């Protein structure tokens, strides 16, 4: 009717906005939107810091390059954001922290290109060593 | 002894406490068999001097 679509989205968090015109809907992992820690599940008793828009905003990491020889890439969270603005500062000044995330992976090309990237979010992504 | 809790000296959030002292009641602290002795006995041949 108005033309709203699965493929066309806008995400706004803090002072940052993402737009996309070729999305394939979006995933909410295990059907659970992020939330603050409920009192009935709480554990440290000190009044928590909640940075809100200072840290809950889009941070863009260094771009990588996909070629025919690429085997794949990995990042860990919160680690990949450890040096990101006030999120990073609040993380390092406190013993404890919790956080959810919106992850937006971007990769455009053309109607004459082809290829497919699996983007997986893995809880406790333990990786194997080299020894 | 000064009966303080954390909200007396820092800012605190609300927390619904679920822990209990069930395992440190006097009964539970002592609810175990402990070895108090080892007694030795034997059954020797009838020809023993001992």
């Amino acid at each position: 009717a108005c033309g709203y679509s699965d493929r066309v989205l806008q995400l706004t968090l803090g002072n940052s906005t993402i737009t996309t015109q070729e999305a394939a809907n979006s995933v909410v992992a295990y059907g659970r939107w992020p939330e603050y820690l409920r009192d009935s599940e709480a554990n440290p008793v000190d009044q928590p810091t909640e940075p809100d828009v200072a840290a809950c905003r889009f941070y863009t990491l260094d771009t990588v390059s996909w070629t025919k020889e690429s085997r794949g890439w990995w990042w860990k969270l919160p680690d990949a954001l450890r040096d990101m603005g006030l999120f990073g500062q609040n993380m390092y000044y406190h013993y404890l922290g919790r956080s959810g995330y919106t992850v937006h992976v971007q990769c455009n090309a053309s109607k004459f290109h082809q290829g497919a990237l699996g983007v997986f979010a893995v809880p406790e992504m333990c990786l194997a060593g080299d020894s | 002894t000064n009966p303080l809790v954390p909200s007396d000296t820092v800012q605190t959030r609300h927390v619904v406490q679920h822990r209990s002292r069930s395992e440190s009641s006097i009964e539970s602290f002592f609810a175990r068999g402990a070895c108090v002795t080892i007694m030795t006995v034997d059954n020797p041949a009838s020809t023993t001097n001992k």
